[PDB]
């Protein structure tokens, strides 16, 4: 995925 | 009422 | 005239998105219950009306009301219901449902009747929603990521970030995603806290492949949901429906 909700 | 279709 | 949507209509509507059976409306006079089933682009919904009183309802008139666009996308067929409902009696109708194309609006069920010297008028949103035609698609991780990447146009993705209404209970979440109509794909997102889903919306005229990712933050009590589908309106509709379930 491009980015994550939780770092 | 008893007699009715229920939705539980 | 038509009653405005009953208090709790929207909250209750949301409880019929991932399940088919329940009480849609109840006050001191009347209980409205639903049981439905769906297959491919079709459905069958039983609507039950229970008179909780010792007095007859006369001119008992349930009407399914659909906006113009909705009618082109969704065919509802049902028969006359007898206008007299005896005290303590429960009566019913069958609604045969055919999804023609993807749709965003919901029908309104309006019920009017005489009760003694009074006139009653109740309006509730009827939970016939696009995901009722959503059926699961099992697939391997490799295929999921291929398909995800094929849905890279900005308008194909819709996201929401929302506060959890319910405990972030892993097993219940899995069950709700399945009940929504999605497959639950394990070991796709390498973070095991996240949930990944896939399915196909079945309509008479077209089918739409849909992918989803649900990311919980248990510390923060919030979720991010991402939908990707080939149709912006479908991504929006499924995202907004599914967002209200957790
Ligand atoms: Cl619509």
């Amino acid at each position: 995925f491009e980015d994550n909700f939780v770092p | 009422p008893k007699g009715w279709v229920t939705f539980e | 005239i038509l009653a405005p949507l009953a208090p709790g209509s929207e909250d209750n509507f949301a409880r019929f998105v991932c399940k088919n059976n329940g009480v849609l409306f109840e006050n001191q006079l009347l209980q409205i219950g639903l049981k439905s089933e769906f297959r491919q682009n079709l459905g069958r919904m039983f609507i039950f009306y229970g008179n909780k009183t010792s007095t007859q309802f006369l001119n008992f008139t349930p009407t399914l009301i659909c906006a113009d666009d909705l009618q082109t996308n969704l065919n509802l067929q049902t028969k006359p219901v007898d206008p007299t409902v005896d005290g303590g009696a429960q009566v019913q109708q069958v609604i045969n449902i055919e999804c023609i194309s993807d749709f965003t609006e919901a029908p309104v069920l309006n019920i009017q009747f005489r009760y003694g010297g009074t006139f009653q008028n109740v309006s509730v949103k009827l939970p016939i929603t696009l995901n009722k035609f959503f059926q699961p698609t099992e697939m391997a991780s490799q295929d999921f990521f291929q398909r995800w990447k094929q849905l890279s146009n900005p308008q194909q993705e819709v996201q929401n970030i929302f506060k959890a209404k319910h405990p972030m209970d892993t097993e219940i979440t899995k069950a709700k995603i399945i009940g929504f109509g999605s497959a639950l794909l394990e070991e796709v997102d390498p973070n095991p806290a996240n949930f990944v889903g896939a399915g196909i919306i079945h309509t008479k005229t077209t089918q739409i492949g849909c992918l989803l990712r649900l990311e919980p933050n248990l510390q923060a009590q919030m979720y991010r949901l991402t939908l990707r589908t080939s149709k912006d309106t479908v991504s929006q509709r499924l995202c907004e429906l599914l967002s209200e379930q957790f």
